[PDB]
């Protein structure tokens, strides 16, 4: 809230194209996902490898982020450069709950995306 | 207001089954696509 | 952490027998599927919640 009021860009991208909505969906922080989406974050933003904030939620098994991202405009059919859809990933790591929700919204038809992290410590 | 909006979406995807004189257990299976599409409509915006 | 799964309990204001005093006693519970408490005291079969 303090950062966004200052004028911080909501859709800032890292070297590989990850937005703060990508990171919040990846780490299972649904309250910040709602906060970012309330402040005009791109729900269908893609990284350089074509991963949506919905592929991160499905890859990490966060079913409630999957629900909240779908209800805010996430596409269950956009594919990544690796050739995976947010559901195929759910089936690949065997997340039954994420597969069940993404199965309803996804029509008929081995790389893991990880946001960069800071390893600094004193 | 958010709770009311969620409840409006809940009612929009609710399937009302009116009374009928002949329960066939097969015409009830004709509403499988209806329930599937109503769930896609709740799980989607 | 932000959202958890929810276990729902339905309680009704009922009067007992031996005392005729009002008490909140459970009637239904929702864990994915719903269960209703009968007069005998046993929770019934889980069932889809029709309204």
């Amino acid at each position: 809230d303090v950062l966004i009021k200052h004028g911080v860009m909501v859709d800032a991208t890292t070297r590989m194209g990850y937005t703060p909505l990508h990171v919040a969906s990846h780490y299972g922080n649904i309250k910040l996902v709602k906060f970012l989406l309330q402040h005009q974050a791109d729900v269908n933003a893609k990284t350089k490898l074509g991963y949506s904030p919905l592929h991160q939620a499905a890859q990490q098994g966060h079913t409630d982020i999957v629900t909240l991202l779908l209800k805010n405009g996430a596409s269950p059919n956009e594919v990544s450069s690796d050739g995976t859809t947010p559901l195929a990933i759910a089936k690949r790591l065997g997340y039954i709950s994420v597969t069940d929700v993404l199965k309803v919204v996804t029509d008929e038809t081995h790389r893991m995306s990880f946001p960069e992290t800071v390893d600094e410590i004193l | 207001g958010e709770l009311l909006h969620s409840l409006e979406g809940f009612l929009d995807c609710s399937l009302v089954l009116p009374p009928t004189d002949a329960p066939s257990e097969q015409a009830l299976l004709s509403l499988v696509p209806v329930q599937r599409e109503l769930l896609r409509r709740r799980y989607q915006s | 952490p932000g959202t958890h799964k929810v276990y729902v309990e339905l309680q009704e204001l009922v009067m007992d027998e031996k005392n005729q005093e009002l008490r909140w006693m459970e009637a239904a519970r929702w864990v994915q599927l719903e269960e209703n408490l009968g007069e005998n005291g046993a929770w019934g079969r889980p069932h889809l919640s029709h309204l």
